[PDB]
């Protein structure tokens, strides 16, 4: 079962996969090409997908969007200036024909920061309540410590299983 | 005097070690010590191209994909000659002179500059955009095929389907895409010195 993890740069995708990793630190020579950040949890495969990049290359994304049951959207809860940009990226990913039935999990990351918008506010800024046909859950988190990461992945797992 | 040569070499080496850790500082040192005539994109590109085998290739790649180094990257890639070579053959040559970065945005710049250069070098006949997509797809395939973190590898048909419509609006002939695919599949792009 496949899950893609997207989010604006600096949202915390890498940090989250670091905590979830725990696995043997790469002691091998890096393969020439793109960075691959993926991990397995309860038979589910989660992979970080950069949504950046000119439209010219998007057609090459088609192969990887097939067989996608869920999308994890990571957003920096402290970045008020780019929250609207984040909403656009999420809406562009959800509009992908291949993700029409995908289950959505939003990680309102960086909740450890003093002025971080709370889950309720994020829910409003991202327009989650406007989604008419979509199964979603929003989870407050702090990637650096690991708070909320598993609570959110466990909700996602339970939703794809049954 | 009997020590000048040996001392000169040591000066050079210390500059390189300085470049390897901090590109900008190393380059300033090299220009000041007279190993590079000036700080023009042209003089720096020539130095990188020719001394590639003595510098940290990862550092070279990070210098070349720096968004503010557009011209340096263009000047560097202009020193290659891709006339009459197929796209995958040209990409292998390009990647022997520096270590390709890992973030998609960095890879995109490299592929962008490489494509427009490769296209101009030809003046199956893919336009500028088609060469870009194809080249980008090759870096993708190398990762898909040999990165141990990847679980399910593309089969030729997967690679082929994924490229539908990318040849001037239509499809690349099957034998052409199979050659490219098999090429990467059987011969991973790596840095020889690394193994
Ligand atoms: N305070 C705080 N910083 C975080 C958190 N998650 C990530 N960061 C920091 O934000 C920066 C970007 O995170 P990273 O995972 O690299 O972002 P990515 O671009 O989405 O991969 C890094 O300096 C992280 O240490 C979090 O929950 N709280
Ligand atoms: C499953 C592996 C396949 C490797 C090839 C994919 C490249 C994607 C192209 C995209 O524009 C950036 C990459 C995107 O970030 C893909 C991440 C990844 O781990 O992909
Ligand atoms: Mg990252």
């Amino acid at each position: 079962m496949r899950i893609l993890m997207v989010g604006l740069d600096a949202a915390g995708k890498t940090t989250i996969l670091y905590k979830l990793k725990l696995g043997e630190i790469v002691t091998t020579i890096p393969t020439i090409g793109f960075n691959v950040e993926t991990v397995e949890y309860k038979n589910i495969s989660f992979t970080v997908w950069d949504v950046g990049g000119q439209d010219k290359i998007r057609p090459l994304w088609r192969h990887y969007f097939q067989n996608t049951q869920g999308l994890i959207f990571v957003v920096d809860s402290n970045d008020r200036e780019r929250v609207n940009e984040a909403r656009e990226e999420l809406m562009r990913m959800l509009a992908e024909d291949e993700l029409r039935d995908a289950v959505l999990l939003v990680f309102a990351n960086k909740q450890d920061l003093p002025n971080a918008m709370n889950a309720a506010e994020i829910t409003d800024k991202l327009g989650l309540h406007s989604l008419r046909h979509r199964n979603w859950y929003i989870q407050a988190t702090c990637a650096t410590s690991g708070d909320g990461l598993y609570e959110g992945l466990d909700w996602l797992s339970n939703q794809l299983r049954n | 005097g009997s020590h000048m040569a040996s001392d000169r070499k040591t000066e050079f080496i210390l500059c390189v070690e300085t470049f390897n850790e901090k590109a900008k500082k190393g380059i300033q040192m090299l220009i000041e010590k007279g190993f590079i005539d000036s700080d023009s994109n042209r003089d720096i590109a020539s130095f990188l191209f020719l001394n590639n085998g003595r510098l940290n290739k990862k550092t070279i790649g990070l210098l070349l994909c720096d968004p503010k180094k557009t011209s340096l990257l263009k000047e560097f890639i202009d020193l290659f000659d891709f006339k009459g070579l197929r796209v995958d053959e040209a990409i292998r040559i390009l990647l022997t002179k520096f270590r390709l970065p890992g973030e998609s945005q960095q890879i995109e710049r490299i592929v962008e500059a490489f494509s427009s250069k490769y296209s101009a070098d030809q003046s199956v006949q893919p336009d500028a955009d088609s060469v870009f997509v194809l080249s980008y797809s090759i870096i993708m395939l190398n990762t898909d095929s040999h990165n141990p973190q990847v679980k399910d590898h593309m089969t030729f048909d997967d690679y082929s389907n994924n490229l539908r419509g990318c040849y001037n609006g239509k499809d690349f002939p099957r034998w052409y895409l199979h050659k490219i695919y098999t090429s990467i599949k059987v011969k991973e792009i790596v840095m020889p010195e690394e193994h």
